[PDB]
RNA sequence: CAUUGGUGAGCAGCGAAGGAUUUGGUGGAUUACUAGCUAAUAGCAAUCUAUUUCAAAGAAUUCAAACUUGGGGGAAUGCCUUGUUGAAUAUUCUUCAAGUGUAACCUCCUCUCAAAUCAG
RNA sequence: UGAUCCU
């Protein structure tokens, strides 16, 4: 008649020392755990409502900024701490991302600056008055590269320490050179922007003011393809991860992301914005594209989805002219027509704090839950949502009205 | 699977000549370990009425309600006693809603929500009868079935009524909530238990469970098998997952007042002067049909696992401690905890319920549960739909 | 229960365990405080009649104005409720919905009456004196503290004879 | 002086191997006594278990079923009712209105008193 | 996510 019971033993579950933490025996038997869908669902809804409560994108600006308006932002591609901002007045201002203050500033151009680009620190400031000036960061004006075109652009090149200019004609300069090496033109028109890709660095993407996209090959000193698009194009960005696809921004409120193998079909289209998208910048992950409009608004969205998971706007910035993404995928710098370059989060709930591994494992678990509870509709109403401005909400209404009349 | 640190107690016959059910509780109290043998309580409080029993979902606090005036919340394992209320109105049931700090009693007219110290928190204008007062902490929903046809759901998180469902069945003769599913089970005089969600004004499904009135009903931890007893000296073993009564134990000597289900698979049937529990009776075969007497000692026919007869009582209700191997039987003069070997589970999960819980751990866990409450529309026939 | 966080607060927007709208602000208890009634249900024993006053007071206000039954029956209501003293005045009809409180019928309670007359120091000391068997209402010593005493019965409350607290005064 | 106040001393006086006080616990009564338990004509009381199970008997408001609500408003959203619409096979369900409709659901009341204090 | 009010 064997008699045996349960004994908690009163020492295993309640520890000896007072300073000792509790023992936590777990049984993952599903009978003990009744709600694996619903309780995880409420945790996910708590996390989504909390990320709407943790929607604080703003950090601060850089210094007090330009008075006349930021038009181009250079980022040193090794320097995660430092950055440069060019004004249409001509004042170049250099900032450190820790201090958010003016590291060094210079009276570069009495005309506009159109682009700043960095290659050996060393900054290079391209003008409207046919001049590029070489500045060093701790003093000023090492050498000025005089070209025959009013400089509609510039772009840096890391290899051979090169930089080309964008203008009426693009002509490639060196550091030691005062005259350019070779000048290229697929078509006989002024070129709005240029961009070398970062890896297999020799390839270039050249927008064309008469609705054009050319792909320039430095290895041939000749363009290798050109698609004459519908409308003119503002700016460009090559992804640092994929290194053979690039997104460009168009005159219509649409950004098109193309492939170097196939320009005849785009990789993707993006049209959350309501005006001429100024600038695009791609994550070092390769995850999300951030793009700033002629409208007083920026937007972040991932590459595969195609719609704005994130939208950025506030009172005192307008017509932003420029958005430049991180080196560390964490913060976007945002230029202004209002002259003041603000520091903004990549995600307003993602925080700078290195996290205790209780809450860090919880936060990883919660966002893993957010994805497997994604397409439920009650999750969706909190997951899409944040305040949009009055005219732009009306402008999206206008766009839906006009596209409804089109179909 | 090998992380599971504690294993169940057993009861073994060791002969065919020696019998399992013949062990008595003084005989059990010899071999059980001292704290666990002492965890059997004999609270004879003969002055007030017959006693209603409920342990909390962790065994840390016992709540009892004599029929005349008693309301008593002891910190049961220790000597501490939180509440001792003498309301001269007559009471029927009681449950802790979230913690031992807040409980609710089922009176002559109105349900009361109560502090640990015995203070009055909330008298309900509604709940004008209260026969079965049961809780589901995963919705923070006090569900109450009185002698009325209706059924009331109060969300004590907000503190508001969710809904009130008239059954057209009459006085509620039984109610058992489902732990796994949070569907409520109401039992009435036609022999009919209805499954319930607060949204659907007609029941989820009605079950013609027995003949006569429903004496009681009790549900598995897994929600698979619910053991129903009628007043027709009969007990059905419903498998809810396909809505079949597995076995129909017919012709009891007396109809069971209540039924109760342990964690590991024990079934408790209380005819009132007698309490009898079966082991593994809820399984699929009719060999696992719980039967009173197997002639010839055949392994196919199933004998009761543990027996007891109360002499001077007709007991009221019973409930296992959910993590320990006892069951509180509320008799007319009070409370016994009858020691089972393997009723409760040996390895609780602390992150579900904490039988060993600091007050600071408690106020952490309460806020954790209130964050994870479900709103009442999520009560469904499946958790996973 | 917790002085819960800024992040906890917004998720637990509507919850409370202390003051509920079905619990009607615990208003009854504030009358159970000020008049010290033994059982809770004495409040709702007044408040179940108190609406029944208004439930007749309302629909007698729905009759045509110079209905000769209406002004007569309202006078029969008001002389009755003025004999029991549950309203201070009887000239206006408007006390039948504005003055009929549980506190107004509950300040026609017996220890409130002795507490006015300053035989007792506090309210609960008069309740203790009724429990001790010291008080009487004309002929009868009353044991019950919860005595509804009319306006016209109010002169009949004395101390009971031969006591130890009537010799105290 | 009455102390009719007690302390305080005392004494007469009472007065059998102490007197006086205070309290804990338990038992007895506090209604008029026919035995305990159980499945109960019987068995038990060291035991009902390896006769307790077969057997019979055993299912209406064709859905009667808040006799239970503090009082006013309303009652959006629900429900109820019929009006009205579609579908499936003489009935449920989709759709929709009308309801000084409504114990769901929103507010107002069901607190402020010859109680006391306080300036005049 | 949204929708009210006052010059």
């Amino acid at each position: 008649m064997k008699i045996k019971t349960i004994k908690r033993s009163a020492d295993d579950y309640v520890p000896v020392k007072s300073t000792q933490e509790s023992q936590m025996p777990r049984n993952l038997n599903p009978e003990l755990h009744p709600f694996e869908r619903a309780r995880e669902y409420t945790k996910a809804l708590n996390a989504t409502k909390l990320e709407r409560m943790f929607a604080k994108p703003f950090v601060g600006q850089l210094g007090y900024g330009h008075r006349d308006g930021v038009y181009a932002i250079a980022k040193n591609y090794g320097s995660l701490n430092k950055l440069a901002t060019g004004s249409a007045d001509g004042v170049i201002k250099y900032w450190n991302m820790s201090t958010r203050e003016e590291f060094v500033s210079f009276k570069a151009h009495y005309g506009l600056v159109t682009g700043l680009c960095v290659t050996q620190n060393f900054m290079l400031s391209c003008s409207d008055d046919k001049t590029v000036k070489l500045w060093s960061i701790n003093e000023g004006l090492i050498r000025t590269f005089d070209g025959e075109s009013a400089f509609q652009g510039i772009d840096s090149h890391r290899e051979n320490s090169t930089f080309a200019t964008g203008g009426a004609k693009i002509h490639l300069w060196d550091v030691n050179r005062l005259k350019p090496v070779s000048d290229l033109s697929w078509g006989a028109d002024n070129i709005t922007s240029l961009k070398f890709n970062q890896n297999e660095t020799d390839i270039l993407a050249s927008t064309g003011s008469d609705n054009s996209i050319v792909l320039y090959d430095l290895r041939t000193n000749s363009p290798t393809q050109k698609i004459v698009q519908t409308m003119r194009t503002n700016a460009i960005c090559w992804n640092p991860m994929e290194a053979f696809n690039f997104v460009t921004a168009n005159e219509d409120h649409n950004a098109y992301y193309y492939d170097m193998r196939n320009l005849s079909r785009s990789l993707n289209v993006f049209k959350d914005h309501v005006s001429a998208v100024m600038d695009v910048d791609f994550s070092p992950t390769g995850d999300e594209i951030v793009t700033g409009s002629y409208d007083k608004s920026i937007r972040i969205y991932k590459t595969n989805h195609g719609h704005s998971r994130e939208i950025y706007h506030t009172k005192r910035m307008q017509h932003v002219f420029q958005v430049k993404y991180s080196m560390d995928s964490k913060y976007i710098i945002s230029g202004s027509d209002d002259g003041n370059v603000r520091l903004w989060r990549s995600k307003a709930w993602e925080r700078s704090n290195v996290k205790t591994t209780r809450e860090k494992n919880k936060l990883e678990y919660d966002e893993k839950l957010k994805e497997r509870f994604r397409h439920m509709p009650e999750i969706k109403r909190i997951s899409r949502h944040r305040h949009v401005p009055q005219v732009i909400k009306k402008a999206q209404e206008i766009k839906n009205i006009e596209l409804s009349s089109i179909k | 699977d090998y992380l599971l640190p504690e294993s169940n107690g057993y009861l073994e016959p060791e002969n065919e000549l020696e019998k399992t059910f013949k062990v008595q509780q003084s005989e059990i109290k010899s071999s059980v370990d001292v704290s666990t043998a002492n965890k059997a309580l004999d609270l004879s409080l003969k002055e007030f009425g017959p006693y209603h029993i409920k342990y909390a979902k962790n065994g840390t606090h016992l709540l009892i309600t004599g029929r005349k005036g008693h309301v008593a919340s002891m910190d049961w394992r220790k000597g501490q006693l939180r509440a001792e209320l003498f309301l001269n109105e007559t009471c029927h049931s009681a449950t802790y809603l979230q913690n031992e700090q807040y409980f609710a009693v089922a009176q002559k007219k109105y349900t009361f929500i109560y502090d640990h110290e015995g203070t009055e928190l909330h008298r309900l204008k509604q709940h004008i009868e209260a026969r079965h007062l049961d809780f589901l902490p995963y919705h923070y929903l006090l569900v109450t079935a009185g002698e009325t046809g209706w059924l009331k759901y109060h969300d004590v998180s907000t503190g508001q009524l969710v809904s009130e469902l008239r059954t057209k069945a009459g006085p509620t003769m039984a109610m058992a909530q489902n732990p796994w599913n949070a569907v409520m089970h109401l039992g009435h005089s036609n022999g009919t238990v209805s499954l319930w969600s607060p949204s659907m004004p007609e029941p989820l499904v009605k079950l013609l469970s027995a003949r006569g009135p429903v004496n009681s009903i009790a549900i598995d931890r897994s929600g698979y098998y619910m053991a129903t007893t009628g007043a027709d000296r009969s007990m059905k073993i419903w498998d809810i997952r396909n809505f079949k009564q597995l076995h129909s134990v017919e012709s009891l000597p007396t109809p069971g007042t209540n039924v109760s289900i342990s964690d590991t698979g024990l079934l408790a049937l209380s005819r009132g002067p007698h309490v009898t529990l079966w082991k593994d009776a809820l399984k699929l075969s009719g060999d696992s049909k719980p039967c009173f007497g197997s002639m010839g000692g055949n392994p196919h026919r199933n004998t009761p696992y543990m027996s007891h007869l109360f002499a001077g009582n007709k007991v009221e209700n019973l409930g296992f401690v959910p993590f320990e191997d006892l069951l509180g039987v509320g008799h007319q003069t009070g409370i016994t905890n009858l020691i089972v070997p393997g009723a409760g589970e040996a390895n609780y999960d602390a992150l579900e319920l904490n039988p060993f819980e600091t007050k600071k751990q408690r106020q952490e866990q309460e806020v954790r549960t209130l964050l994870n409450k479900l709103p009442a529309d999520t009560i469904t026939l499946d958790p996973n739909s | 229960v917790r002085k819960l966080k800024h992040h906890e607060q917004k998720l637990l927007k509507k919850v409370d365990f202390l003051e509920w709208k079905q619990d009607q602000g615990h208003r009854d208890t504030q009358v159970m405080r000020t008049y010290h009634i033994q059982n809770r249900e004495d409040y709702h024993k007044y408040n179940r009649i108190c609406g029944d006053i208004r439930r007749l007071a309302n629909k007698l206000s729905l009759l045509p104005p110079t209905d000769p039954f209406r002004r007569k029956h309202e006078q029969l209501l008001l002389d009755k409720l003025y004999a029991m003293g549950v309203l201070t005045t009887k000239s206006k009809i408007s006390d039948l919905e504005n003055k009929v409180t549980v506190s107004a019928i509950c300040r026609r309670r017996l220890p409130v009456i002795m507490h006015r007359l300053k035989m007792a120091e506090t309210i609960q000391d008069a309740v203790k004196f009724i429990e001790q068997g010291h008080v009487r209402v004309g002929p009868n010593l009353i044991n019950d503290p919860a005595y509804l005493v009319t306006r016209n019965m109010e002169d009949y409350v004395t101390w009971v004879d031969n006591s130890k607290i009537k010799k105290t005064l």
